[PDB]
C-alpha cells in the first residue's frame, strides 16, 4: 500500500465513518474503525498520526451513545493528578512553537502603552501557567524611562503547583529587579470565578489576558461568553488582551466540526513533521496530550462537556465589541518585533498577517490563532 | 506529500 | 434503597447483564450496565466495590465483540511504564495480606530442610519483585548448625528495575552476613524463558519458587505447562515450591468463572473491610490494581490473552504428580509457625488448613491460596 | 451484611 494512497485513503475513512456515526449504524461504523485502526499510528507519518487521534475521537463519540456501556467502562474511576506532565506538555508547546512567544510579546507591548504613567498597575492572568509571559513584562517595566511602577500580578488556574511554581518564579525576579510587586493566587476554575475573588482595589490601573480562555465560555452564540465579558467590562480595565484560536471549530453539526478541525491540526501537524523527527517522545506528547485531546474534545462531546469551542477572530471581534469594547490596535513595531522572532530558529514557515489593528499567527496559509487588545468604550 | 495538501488533493475529487 | 437491597440487587445485575452478554443482545446489556453504573461504586460498601470492578470488566467484554471499536478507543496507544506505583501495590499485598509471609515461610523451611548438608545452593525465583523471601533465608542458611553454604539466587522479572532493587537489598545483607552469595538478574517474561538463560551448573544443589506463577502457562488442560514442568524437572531441583490461588476461575463459560469469582473476591474484598477503613488510599490502590485486574483478565479476556486461569489445588497435584514430581509434606512444625503468624496483628479471620501434605490459607472458610512443595521422582 | 453471604442469601432463592 503506497503512503499517499494511504493518506487519501485514511482521509475518506474518516468522513465515511462520521456519516455512520451520524447515521447511528455501529455495525457500518465498527467496520470503517477497523480499517482505519491498520493504518492509523501514532508513529506514523502526519496523516497517520492525524487519523489516529481522529479515529480514538470518533470511537469515544459512538462509545457515548450507549451511556450504561460508556460509564461502566470508567466505573472504578481512576481519579488522578498528573500535574507534572502536564507542565512538561505546557513547556514543550512554550518551546517547540512559537504561538505563546508572539502573544506574549504583542500583549505585553499592548499593556506597557497602556500603562504609560501609571504608578499602581494591577494584571489579572486568567490562565497562570507559563510565568515566563510576566518575567519580561517585569523586566520591562524596571526598565521604563519613567521606572517601575508598583506592579500587582493576579494569577487565576485551578493547580495549585502552578500557582506555587509561578509566585516563586515571579518574586524571585521581582526581588532581583528591586520591583515593588505582589503576587496573589487564585485557585479557582474559570466558570466557579468570582469578580470578588479578584479582590481589584479602586484607584489601581486594570489589565486584563485571556490566553485561549474565552472560546471555554461557548459551552452551555452564547450567554455565558456575554455575561463574562460584561463582568470584565465592570471591572473597568485599561485593555484587555485576547489571544484565541483562529478556526471555526463550533459548527453546529459533526461534519463540519470534523471537516474545519482536519485542516487546522493537518497544519499544526505539519509543522512538527517538518522540524522534530518521528521518534521524538516530546512531539507525541504535544500531539497526544494536547492537539490529541482538543480534538477529543471538538468530535466526541456535546453541550456543555465540548469546551474546546473555536471561533474565528471576525466572531470574537463583534462579540468582544458589543459587550462594550473598543479595539485598540497592535502597534505597527510590536509587530515588527513579532515578525522578527519568528526569523528565529525553527519558526520558518510561520506568518503573521494584520487583520483589523490584530494579529492572525499562521502556519503556512492557515490561519492558527489571533490576538487582539480591546479598551472599554462609553 | 503534505497532510494539508492531502485533504485538498482528496477535497477536489469528493 | 435499603444498603442490603442495593448488595442484592448488585448480584442480580451482574449475572442479569452476564446472560445478555452471552445472549450478545448490546441493548439489554447496556441498560443492565446502565443500572450497575449508579449503584456501583470503589468508594461504596464491599458490595459496591466488588460490583464495581466486575462491572468494568463487563463491559470490558461486550466492547471487544466489536474489534474496530475496541481498537480504536486505543488506537493512540499509551505506551507506559508505572514501575513504581507496580513495586508500591505489590508492598501494600505483602504488608495488608498474610498471604506472602505465609508462603515464604513455608517455602524457605522446605528449602533449608532440602538444602541439609549441601554446601552449594541455587534457588532460582520465577517471580523475584520481593526481596524479603530471600532475605530472611540469608538468615537462616547464616545461623544453620552447619554454616552457611555458597548461596546463589537467580531472579527472573520482567522489570529491571525490580531486578535492580532486589539485587542491591541481597547483596547488601548477604556482605552484613558474611556469607558467599552471588545475585544473577534475568531480565525475560516467563513465557519466553529458556532452560538455557537460568545457567545452573553442575554439583550445586537447586531449588525452584512458584510464586502465582504456574497457572500462566495455561492460557492458548493445558500442553504449556507440561512443558514447562517438565523443563523444571529436566534441570533435577531438589525441591519445587508452588504457591498458587485454590479457586477454580478456569471455567468453560463466562457464567461459571462469574460465579466462582464472585465468591473468591468477596472473601478477598470482605477482608479489607472488616481491617482498613473505606477512605484507605492502600485498600483502593490493591482492589483496583490487583483484584480488579485478575477480575477484569478472567471476565473480560479470552485465549492466550487470559492469563489469570487459577485452578484449584487438587488440579495442580495431578498435572505437578504427572510431570515426575512427587510430593513432599510441609513441615508439622512450619505449618505452626504459620499458624502462629496469623496470630498477629490483623490477621485474624484466617485460617491454615492442611491437605495431603500441602497448606491451604483460607479467610473464614473460604480457600484463597495454596503451599506445596515437591521432589523430582524416578 | 457481609459480601460473603449476601452471596449465599441470593443464590439460595434464585
Amino acid at each position: 500500500l503506497k503512503p499517499e494512497e494511504r493518506g487519501l485513503y485514511l482521509i475518506h475513512l474518516l468522513l465515511t465513518c462520521a456519516n455512520h456515526v451520524a447515521s447511528g449504524s455501529l455495525q457500518n461504523a465498527n467496520a470503517a474503525l477497523e480499517q482505519l485502526s491498520h493504518l492509523a499510528s501514532p508513529d506514523g507519518d502526519t496523516m497517520q498520526r492525524i487519523a489516529a487521534y481522529f479515529t480514538e475521537a470518533l470511537a469515544n463519540r459512538i462509545l457515548k451513545s450507549w451511556p450504561g456501556l460508556y460509564k461502566a467502562l470508567n466505573a472504578t474511576q481512576t481519579r488522578t493528578n498528573n500535574v507534572s506532565e502536564e507542565i512538561h506538555v505546557r513547556r514543550l508547546f512554550f518551546e517547540m512553537f512559537p504561538i505563546l512567544k508572539v502573544s506574549y510579546l504583542l500583549t505585553n507591548r499592548a499593556i506597557l502603552e497602556a500603562m504609560e504613567g501609571e504608578k499602581m498597575v494591577h494584571v489579572i492572568d486568567l490562565d497562570a501557567s507559563e510565568p515566563a509571559q510576566w518575567l519580561a513584562l517585569l523586566q520591562a517595566f524596571n526598565s521604563r524611562p519613567e521606572g517601575p511602577p508598583h506592579l500587582r500580578i493576579t494569577g487565576v488556574h485551578h493547580q495549585k503547583e502552578v500557582l506555587e511554581q509561578m509566585a516563586h518564579r515571579l518574586i524571585e525576579e521581582a526581588e532581583k529587579l528591586d520591583i515593588p510587586f505582589q503576587f496573589n493566587p487564585v485557585v479557582s476554575r474559570l466558570d466557579c470565578l468570582n469578580v470578588e475573588q479578584l479582590r481589584v482595589k479602586t484607584g489601581e490601573a486594570l489589565a486584563v489576558s485571556s490566553v485561549l480562555q474565552l472560546h471555554t465560555f461557548l459551552a452551555s452564540s452564547s450567554g455565558r461568553t456575554d455575561s463574562f465579558l460584561n463582568a470584565i467590562w465592570g471591572l473597568s480595565p485599561k485593555v484587555m488582551v485576547v489571544t484565541e484560536q483562529d478556526s471555526d471549530h463550533n459548527g453546529s453539526t459533526l461534519m463540519e466540526r470534523l471537516l474545519e478541525s482536519l485542516y487546522t491540526y493537518a497544519a499544526l501537524f505539519d509543522c512538527l513533521e517538518t522540524k522534530v523527527p518521528r521518534t521524538s517522545q516530546d512531539r507525541i506528547k504535544v500531539e497526544k496530550m494536547l492537539f490529541g485531546e482538543e480534538i477529543k474534545n471538538i468530535i466526541s462531546c456535546e453541550g456543555f462537556e465540548r469546551r474546546e469551542r473555536h471561533e474565528k477572530l471576525e466572531k470574537w471581534s463583534q462579540r468582544i465589541d458589543l459587550a462594550g469594547f473598543g479595539n485598540v490596535p497592535l502597534s505597527y513595531y510590536a509587530m515588527l518585533q513579532a515578525r522578527r522572532l519568528l526569523q528565529g530558529c525553527g519558526f520558518d514557515g510561520y506568518r503573521i498577517k494584520e487583520e483589523s489593528g490584530c494579529a492572525v499567527i499562521c502556519w503556512q496559509d492557515r490561519p492558527l490563532y489571533s490576538v487582539s487588545a480591546w479598551r472599554c468604550r462609553k | 506529500m503534505s497532510a494539508t495538501a492531502l485533504l485538498q488533493k482528496a477535497a477536489q475529487m469528493g
